[PDB]
């Protein structure tokens, strides 16, 4: 019966909508907090950026070499 | 004829005939109840009080019905702090009737 069947308990969840009500828990901010960068539209911190300290991938020396012959 | 019986952690002013509302007790509908927790018994003018409980005296009552009287509301609100919470409540009761007083 197509009127009958349904999936397993826990297999589907329901995509919490931020910004509705006060009882739901996510209202009026959506889990972001207050003023700042990670609170605005496109508050993306660039990956690897530290804040102005010299990052890891620009303090350590290059040391590789890729031969050619492990391609065969 | 007035007694002071103690039903549910509180006492009453019972003079017979008594459509009287009590908090809910564990008995069916149409059964007789004896109250052995009577504190003073008066008759005409003849009035005696119990050192804690007066001896021998009983009040016979029987259950008319059960029900649930009210609908009270609860609002826990805090201004300016993004918090509000509501809840309903209806309390059980038991209407009895005294066919009682025994000195």
């Amino acid at each position: 019966q197509l009127n009958d069947l349904r999936s397993a308990p826990g297999a589907r969840r329901e995509k919490h909508r931020p910004g509705r009500g006060i009882g739901s828990g996510l209202g009026k901010t959506g889990g972001r907090g207050h003023k700042g960068l990670t609170s605005r539209s496109g508050g993306k911190v660039a990956p690897g950026f530290e804040g102005g300290q010299q990052p890891l991938h620009r303090r350590l020396p290059k040391f590789g070499f890729v031969s050619l012959k492990a391609m065969d | 004829m007035y007694a002071v019986i103690v039903t549910g952690g509180k006492q009453h002013k019972v003079t017979e005939g008594e459509f009287l509302k009590v908090e809910k007790l564990d008995v069916a509908t149409g059964e007789a109840i004896d109250f052995d927790r009577v504190l003073l018994v008066a008759n005409g003018e003849d009035v005696k009080i119990g050192l804690p409980v007066v001896e021998g005296a009983k009040v016979t009552a029987e259950v008319v019905s059960h029900g649930r009287h009210d609908k009270v509301r609860i609002i826990k609100f805090r201004r300016r702090k993004h918090h509000m919470k509501r809840q309903g409540h209806r309390q059980w009761f038991t209407e009895i009737k005294i066919t009682g007083i025994q000195a």
